[PDB]
């Protein structure tokens, strides 16, 4: 006579995830960088008007 | 018109070509796994003898 | 359609009597060679009946492999005088084919092997109805239908031509129209069983399966191109053979799986061996089903 | 699959002159070949209404089956259907060409361990459930006795004319 | 739902010996969890100790070792008195064991 | 994350016949593979709904 | 950074007996020569798996090392007498065998290493049964498979090939298959261990985990991209040796660098280590993990 024992720890009730993302807390640093005008790259147009990705 | 039927040749009546699929095997006439096809040429005939204006 | 346009299985003779010039290049039917009774089923946009099923026998290739019987005469003389037989029965057939022909080969009603046959140097016209007087005359026959010959053991001789409404079609005749009668080219598919005559039905509807006989079956030798090899010379299970030869599941369920003393590589053919077709509700394998275009003469009265 | 129409089928075999049985059916008002003529039905009879919200299983060699559930066009999560195909070997076989719904399989990664556990419907439990015959209303749904497909048995009487 | 996919399950047939003492019992009758059994087997070797009741409903089955160890498994009952006699076996030949204890009524 | 289900997880303490402990665990329907075969959950009823709005 | 697809560690031997002819070129495999047993390895496109593990041991280098048992005989004969006890179970191994190969190799259900070859002159066909007429052929063994080799000596007899839906796979009666079965080729990995047989699984997880073992570093030699470099030539730690090589952080970390004073710029080999294979939910060590196609007999009935 052998038995199989299937020992049960309790019941419970897990969740089911789905969309998931990980988050944080973040500190930006700014940089300061002043150019007299018509000197390189230093315009009113060209300040005004800036792109992020460039 | 698949080649199975093209011998009958551009008729001028009323007709539809449709594909089903069918199993493959041995079980039904085949040598393999893949799924076989069944080429469905079906034209409109009239088995009246008269016509009705309406 | 088939891969194996050229390559012939068993025999391959495509000549009749009487016409027997161009057996140097018909016989057997290769790739190479140029027969114009062979060339002309091969052609795009005319005989695709016969470019769907081309790994079965032809009608000549049926004659010669005692399959098919041969009329009386087999050749008729379409030059002879005090008429010929090979008149009525090719009058009442609206087919075309090219010039520089001689002879032209059909099937009559008793399901034999009745053709036509031109004295040289006379060739044919359009229709084919008559001969004329004379770039180069082909040394052969123009088939006209488009069927293909297979070894069955089926008996339909009860399955006799049904066609309601209709007087007279193709070459056979049900019955003598005294009254109306309305003449109209129309194209109607034929039929021949074992022990039967020229049986013609509305619908068409094929069938493709495979067998245990060697002509399922196809098997190349490994040399020093494509060479074709005699594959019924594969023993069987238990038995006896000449050669050996082996292959994948398909080839070695059927015959016997011998991989290290074989010296081909035997394969299975792309669905060839039994054609039935579907007539009166159930399925038989007829002899030499076709697609000809004839004249049809129904009935009005 | 769904029924959108109940058709007045009536199975009726033809006995020719000659003592030929030949077998066929009429439906609604449709037309058969046989070897004399043609045979159809002008008038039907009775007519069950409303089926859209309903569907049916059928079993290769089996049995039938009915959902009272209304079938839905578009895979989802939770409904009798989320992965479906369009043939049999694209089910045992699970081929490329049927649909699925998107994020389904839940991913465990563990380091080096992974676990994919998926929360499937049993198809076989509903169908084991709700097999046929089972009785809806006044009429008695049950399996066929002939083509494959569904049926349906009525009580009324038979008012049609061939 | 155990499902099997040709698992292999040998066994070596044992010949030690080991008398079993009756401890306590405290639990509950037809209830979920059942009641708790306490039993002192004691033995030579290591083995394994095969116990049942009378009709063959109840079956116990606890490791044997080398020593006294206290053992036991929860056990289902239907009556508040419990008085089945036991009958423990470490190797084939059967003993006489009863057992006793007051449980209480719980689902 | 989130959670739109509350899967009934029931970890078992599968005791092989030789003396082998494993640990697993068994939600809704799902089967975990062993070394003797495999279990699976089935007939389940205890269940919370209303986690889309945690 | 990358490492070399030909720097094989250990001995570095591709031969066998009975076709070691080519030991002039293979003994050991380097840039210079071209072994037969190895060009075909490294095609794109063919050998995924022996792309990815490329400081890894083959089945060859595996029995070199004594770590897979030989089979008996090692290289049997396909035209030989009384039968070929190397071709029932390699009958069932669906490969290909492109041209001038003579001898291939397999490893069988047995987990020796067995191999097959022609008298000369003859060489394999299409898959490798049996020969036929002919242009050179290369004195080695085709490998038909993508195995790889390791050194360990981990025990694995308690466990066996539990697939599910498989009747009998290969040569090896699985469970009691009391219907028909459905003989079919199909695709599945399999896995080797110590004291044990050819065990077959349907999933496996692979886990490689970096190490400072000497077979986990490349060199590239210069004076004093570029060429390869003997590892084995170089120095340990807190020693000397026989030549000079330095490297960077992880090249430095397990041996010592000389900086102006060495002659090979070693660097990390990104792909090596340790392969682990887990069956039955347990992480085993394996000893030839491959991926060919074997004819499967699964249910039908």
């Amino acid at each position: 006579t052998k038995f199989l024992k299937i020992k049960t720890v309790s019941s419970e009730l897990s969740c089911r995830e789905g969309q998931s993302y990980w988050t944080g807390s973040f500190s930006p640093k700014c940089l300061s960088s002043r150019r007299c005008h018509l000197v390189g790259e230093c315009h009113v147009n060209r300040c005004l008007s800036w792109r992020d990705n460039e | 018109t698949s080649a199975e039927f093209s011998f009958v040749g551009e008729s001028t009546t009323m007709r539809e070509n449709k594909c089903f699929e069918q199993c493959g095997g041995w079980g039904c006439g085949c040598f393999n796994v893949n799924p076989s096809c069944l080429f469905v040429h079906t034209y409109l005939q009239s088995v009246r003898k008269e016509a009705l204006r309406v | 359609e088939d891969p194996h346009l050229r390559n012939r299985p068993g025999k391959g003779h495509n000549y009749i009597d009487g016409m027997t010039q161009e057996d140097a290049t018909c016989k057997p039917v290769t790739y190479a060679g140029a027969c114009s009774s062979f060339d002309v089923l091969l052609e795009k946009g005319k005989f695709p009946l016969f470019q769907s099923y081309a790994h079965h026998r032809t009608l000549l290739e049926a004659v010669h492999d005692t399959i098919i019987a041969k009329a009386d005469p087999p050749s008729c003389d379409l030059q002879s005088a005090h008429g010929n037989p090979c008149m009525k029965e090719k009058l009442v057939m609206k087919t075309h084919c090219p010039n520089d022909y001689q002879s032209a080969h059909y099937l009559n009603n008793d399901g034999k092997m009745a053709s036509v046959k031109c004295p040289p140097k006379y060739e044919l016209t359009e229709d084919c109805n008559f001969c004329r007087q004379m770039a180069s005359l082909k040394k052969g026959s123009y088939p006209l239908q488009d069927l293909f010959c297979q070894s069955s053991e089926d008996d339909g001789s009860k399955l006799k031509t049904k066609m309601k409404g209709v007087c007279e079609v193709g070459v056979q005749a049900l019955k003598k129209c005294d009254g109306q009668l309305s003449t109209a080219h129309e194209v109607v598919p034929f039929a021949v069983f074992k022990n039967s005559k020229k049986v013609y039905l509305d619908k068409l509807d094929l069938k493709t399966e495979e067998n245990l006989l060697p002509d399922s079956f196809v098997c190349f030798e490994h040399k020093g191109e494509l060479k074709s090899f005699d594959i019924s010379q594969c023993p069987k299970i238990g038995g006896h053979g000449s050669k050996k030869c082996t292959g994948d599941a398909a080839f070695c369920s059927a015959y016997e799986c011998t991989a290290q003393y074989a010296n081909a590589y035997c394969s299975h053919a792309n669905g060839s061996g039994i054609v039935q077709i579907q007539v009166s509700g159930v399925w038989k394998k007829p002899l030499c089903v076709g697609y000809e275009r004839v004249v049809v003469k129904r009935e009005l009265s | 699959f769904n029924c959108i129409d109940w058709v007045h089928k009536l199975t009726l075999e033809i006995t020719d002159f000659d003592g030929s049985v030949s077998t066929i059916d009429l439906g609604a008002s449709s037309s058969r070949f046989t070897n004399w003529g043609s045979v159809s039905l002008s008038l039907d009879a009775e007519g069950i209404s409303g089926s859209n919200s309903f569907s049916f299983i059928e079993s290769p060699g089996k049995g039938y089956a009915i959902v009272d559930e209304p079938f839905s066009e578009i895979p989802r999560q939770g409904f009798l259907g989320e992965i479906r195909c369009n043939s049999e070997s694209s089910v045992l076989s699970a081929h490329e060409s049927c649909l699925r719904a998107p994020n389904l399989i839940s991913y465990k990664p563990m380091i080096d361990q992974l676990e994919c556990t998926t929360n499937l419907i049993d198809p076989f439990v509903v169908f084991e459930r709700g097999s046929l015959p089972q009785t809806r209303n006044d009429k008695t749904f049950a399996a066929s006795k002939g083509n494959r497909g569904v049926q349906a048995f009525s009580k009324g009487s038979v008012q049609a004319d061939l | 739902t155990l499902m099997f996919d040709n698992f292999e399950v040998d066994f070596v047939g044992a010949a030690v010996s080991c008398d079993a003492a009756f401890l306590n019992l405290t639990g509950c009758y037809s209830c979920n969890a059942g009641a708790r059994v306490c039993l002192s087997i004691t033995s030579t070797g290591t083995g394994s100790l095969s116990a049942h009741n009378k009709d063959g409903s109840l079956h116990i089955v606890l490791p044997s070792e080398n020593g006294t160890k206290d053992q036991c498994q929860i056990l289902h009952f239907t009556v508040p008195e419990v008085e089945e006699e036991f009958m423990y076996s470490c190797d084939g030949d059967e003993r006489p064991l009863l057992v006793k204890g007051t449980l209480i009524a719980i689902d």
